[PDB]
């Protein structure tokens, strides 16, 4: 009924994209118009002059918040409310705030964070800021849970000196910038002893409902600033309301009309496109060992085999969380898998090994291991094959893509940079969702004979099939679909390439 | 620079597509990717091509 | 974790069970070491100087309670605590104080239920009760659900001279009798504003839990006199915690090490063997319409009807059948073709005959046959009454299973009772779930004795009373034992089809 | 003196005993033969 602006999110820790204008058109582009904040948010090497205007929209961040080798004075992050801290930087924190400055000359001054009333995990962290004011005096015992305080190990400075000391109706002197306007706002530490949560003065009439993180504007569910866990159209709730509610003197499940379905931290009437309806009223990306997947009448919904398919975890999630890539060693867990729950990666590193992480090249060879692989429920990225490899045999019998999860938020399938001269995805019939970008292979000849949009099944979808190999040398060097494929074209030369 | 400073380079590279640089403050190495490429080691692609 | 003593409670209303003296005893014998009252607490007709101290160890009635026509003096409820009010009398009480009292205006003194603090369900209603003390200065308000405080009927016009002062230190003169320990005990009326519910003082750090029922003695959720709804071993629970908890970060949905089941109004560890378990971590009596129950590993669980599959029956007290009493020519129109009752058969002699406080017409005998294709029933099988014209219990010959989910009064799922049967004929039985057995005052039945009951029985404590049925001596005098064929372990009957093995 | 007579006694109220008025609570009541139970006295006490 109300949504907000959601976006995306970044890890490239303390990485630069290019140049410094580079770096920040990047920024700019990743949180233009947004409110909440899925991944981190990482402000880095912001310099000079550079406008941060837009930030001002951001009202929650899922992951970390880190902001560092920023020159740029001042950083307006003026509504950011929470920082859940669902993953962390560096292993403990949640906000890192580090080296805000070049050669003790500027840096960062003002951080303006007189909103942030919450991090539910992590601790925070302030590092070499020369330059920063006014943030020294902040009660952080105020802002983070107290199981995390500890794990503190900040350090502040005033080597720039030009700090003007907090506003005098500020509270015991504590603020996030000059004005009356950036005073620390106290809804923890103040609280009435038969409170909870959070509250809004220290009147036992003030406090909020515990669903309320951040403060409040009324002692009730619909009065909090933001939620604790699950938000319901205006409403926070610890979990969203069952489809169905047991009957005590019935010993039967009666339907609850005010029923919803869980999807992230929201409930909603019906679970979105694409994603899988439970028993338990929740939409999910993927089943149990147990059940599979059964729509054409309805919604894709699971159920429960005995003869279950091997459905193994994909890079990124699972014993491959920070797993760059299908390497030596992990190469052996997708055994005989006929489905991967989440996202399969081949980057180059792959085939070189890679030291900084203890893995060994690739025999090439192995890879033939995927030819098991029917479907892929996330994304399918390639950025780089086995050397002398005409195409992408290993994946011939790969049927579905259906794109839960996407690379960048956009892509499905991502085939770049490669040597293949034809792709030979000879079994991919379905594309659930998510673009298709299939760019500089030099020397890929039939692409743009097949009609993909046959295979999509979500409105939106597009292609980005350009920079590969020449039509028309294509045509010269006589690379194009058999003689009998007038159909929707061909995987490549052969004949049994054809779709 | 000055919050930087070489890099020793290993036989695989730290970062595969831009360079290694190591930053005093934090003592540990980050990147500069080359045009075209996202990730905390410049890994990836950005498909946003 | 269940911490209290329970019993079934009665259904009688104002019905007396002959003469007072064996009223009296049914009453002392169906609650003499009860703490929950599982149905309704139906004091009655109780006469003067009849010992009722038995009644202290009640403690919480989930029905109603029928206090009516005794001219005892002193009803003893000093330990109740709460009447749910799950069922009501008269359709709107959950508590009914009514015409305690006999000829000469004797009768009814002293009700103390100085800890009846709750009557989550249901309205009040005290009249006629021309010898009743104190009660009339109790405060309703801060023991009755605001939902039914206009719904109620007071009154307790007596003889004031009989009856003596509260106390000085009773909350606005509001005492249960005499003495301190009778002062209305309140904990709602009195609450410091900002709480939801019951509270144990006027103080804002005195309240209770939202969950806690009558009071507490403490802020917390384990800290509850009683529970409002479930009850997960020490705590008072709004659901019972999901085996499942969905996971906004992931997606997907994780285990909860936490995770019970429920059953009835308790957070259990595991479903009862006889008891369906649903896919909402919960124990159910029975199965959607388009479904059917489905044996695995040793739990019971539902499964989609692959076609038009097999036809359930709403039994008797279920559905549209709530308020009848037994199968007869009304209902009969709705069991062709059953194979399988889901809830309970009840066969009683009004079947036959015919009831006119009902508008219900005879019955033709012929027509219980139809049941002939019932091989289940969920719940139990009560029989009074049974054709003349047959010799067995024949249109249940290819019954099988009765699980007894549900019990006649809440101990058998098999009651043959005063038939004119000369065997059973129970050929296809094969299980009683749960539930005892009797069968009794069949003067001519000559082989309920033969089966090794116990071997039907898959629940842990299940006996059989099978007793004043036509006499073992006398079956043999005239032949009908068991048929020589069956050689095994008894018989349903005489031919050698009746044979067990 | 509690108790009257019952009405129109067709068919008949009480299954198992002999049906009374209530003059005071104005409504029929029952007295079961022993051995039954119930409003209408319609259930054996299969408790023995
Ligand atoms: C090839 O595949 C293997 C297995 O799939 C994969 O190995 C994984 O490597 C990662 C790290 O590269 C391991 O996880 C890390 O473990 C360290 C333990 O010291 C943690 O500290 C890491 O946590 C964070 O903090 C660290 C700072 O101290 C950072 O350096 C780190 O990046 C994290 O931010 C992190 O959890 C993981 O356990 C192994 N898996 C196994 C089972 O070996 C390997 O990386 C892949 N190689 C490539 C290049 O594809
Ligand atoms: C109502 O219930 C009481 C108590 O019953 C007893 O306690 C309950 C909590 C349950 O555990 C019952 O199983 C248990 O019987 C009955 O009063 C009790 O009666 C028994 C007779 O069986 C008395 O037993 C005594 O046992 C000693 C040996 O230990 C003998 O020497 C005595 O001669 C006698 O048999 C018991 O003392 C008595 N309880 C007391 C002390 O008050 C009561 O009979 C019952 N009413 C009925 C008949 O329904
Ligand atoms: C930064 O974002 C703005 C967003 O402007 C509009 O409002 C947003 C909430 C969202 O709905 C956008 O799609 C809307 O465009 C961009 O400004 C718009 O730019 C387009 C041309 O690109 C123009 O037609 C609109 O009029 C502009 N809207 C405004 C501000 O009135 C802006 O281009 C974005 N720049 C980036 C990508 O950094
Ligand atoms: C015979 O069966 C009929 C049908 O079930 C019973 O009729 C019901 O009687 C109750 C009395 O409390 C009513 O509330 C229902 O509305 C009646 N149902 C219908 C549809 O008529 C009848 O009571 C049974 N005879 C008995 C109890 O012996
Ligand atoms: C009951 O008496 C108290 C005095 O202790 C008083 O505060 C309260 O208002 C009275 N309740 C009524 C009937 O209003
Ligand atoms: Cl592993
Ligand atoms: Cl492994
Ligand atoms: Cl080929
Ligand atoms: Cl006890
Ligand atoms: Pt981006
Ligand atoms: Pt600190
Ligand atoms: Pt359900
Ligand atoms: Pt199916
Ligand atoms: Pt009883
Ligand atoms: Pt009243």
């Amino acid at each position: 009924l109300e949504e907000k602006k959601v976006c995306q999110g970044t890890s490239n820790k303390l990485t630069q994209l290019g140049t410094f204008e580079d770096h920040f058109l990047s920024l700019q582009r990743m949180f233009n118009n947004c409110e909440v904040v899925l991944g981190n948010l990482e402000i880095t090497y912001v310099q000079r002059n550079y406008d941060l205007s837009f930030l001002k929209t951001i009202q929650e961040v899922a992951g970390y918040v880190l902001i560092a080798l920023n020159t740029v004075e001042r950083i307006p992050l003026e509504n950011l409310q929470i920082i859940r801290g669902n993953m962390y930087y560096e292993n403990s924190y949640a906000l890192a705030v580090l080296s805000n400055y070049d050669a003790n000359k500027t840096g960062l001054k003002e951080l303006p964070m007189r909103n942030l009333q919450e991090i539910l995990h992590g601790a925070v962290r302030f590092s070499n800021n020369p330059a920063l004011c006014n943030v020294e005096s902040i009660q952080w015992r105020d802002i983070v849970s107290s199981d995390f305080l500890s794990n503190m190990s900040m350090d502040f400075q005033n080597h720039l000196g030009s700090c003007q000391k907090c506003d005098p109706s500020c509270p015991n002197g504590s603020c996030w910038g000059a004005g009356e306007e950036n005073c620390q706002k106290l809804t923890k530490i103040i609280c009435a002893q038969q409170c909870s949560g959070r509250c809004r003065g220290k009147s036992p009439s003030d406090c909020c409902h515990n669903q309320c993180a951040a403060g409040c504007t009324g002692p009730r569910e619909s009065d909090c600033l933001v939620c604790r866990k699950f938000r319901d159209e205006a409403t926070c709730k610890d979990t969203c309301p069952p489809l169905m509610l047991y009957n005590p003197t019935t010993y039967q499940m009666d339907v609850n009309p005010e029923g919803k379905y869980s999807f992230g931290a929201t409930c909603v009437k019906k679970c979105p496109r694409n994603y899988v309806v439970t028993d338990h009223g929740s939409c999910v990306r993927a089943c149990g060992a147990d059940s599979y997947e059964m729509e054409e009448d309805g919604v894709r919904k699971c159920k429960k085999c005995g003869p279950c398919r091997k459905v193994c975890n994909g890079i990124g999630i699972g014993e491959f969380k920070d797993s760059l890539s299908i390497n030596a060693t992990n190469i052996k867990h997708f055994k005989n898998c006929t489905s991967i729950s989440g996202d399969l990666h081949i980057l180059p590193v792959a085939f070189r090994g890679d030291s900084f992480t203890h893995t060994p090249p690739l025999d090439p060879q192995e890879l033939d291991i995927l030819k098991t692989v029917k479907e892929i429920t996330g994304f399918l990225l390639i950025q780089a094959w086995p050397e002398n490899r005409t195409d992408l045999h290993a994946f011939e019998n790969l049927e579905i893509i259906r794109g839960r999860t996407k690379q960048h938020g956009q892509f499905s399938l991502a085939v770049v940079s490669l040597n293949i001269t034809s792709l030979g995805l000879r079994s991919l019939k379905e594309i659930s969702d998510g673009d298709v970008i299939i760019s500089g292979n030099k020397n890929l000849c039939y692409a743009n004979t097949i009609n993909w949009k046959k295979l999509f099944g979500t409105s939106g979808q597009k292609t980005k099939i350009i920079s590969n190999r020449g039509e028309n040398s294509c045509k010269a060097t006589g690379q194009v679909c058999h003689a009998l494929c007038s159909p929707e074209g061909c995987w490549g030369p052969e004949p049994r390439d054809c779709v | 620079v000055s919050h930087f400073n070489d890099c020793p380079d290993s036989h695989t590279q730290f970062c595969f597509h831009g360079t290694c640089r190591f930053l005093v403050q934090e003592d540990k190495p980050a990147c500069v990717c080359h045009s075209g490429y996202v990730g905390a080691r410049c890994e990836h692609a950005d498909l946003l091509a």
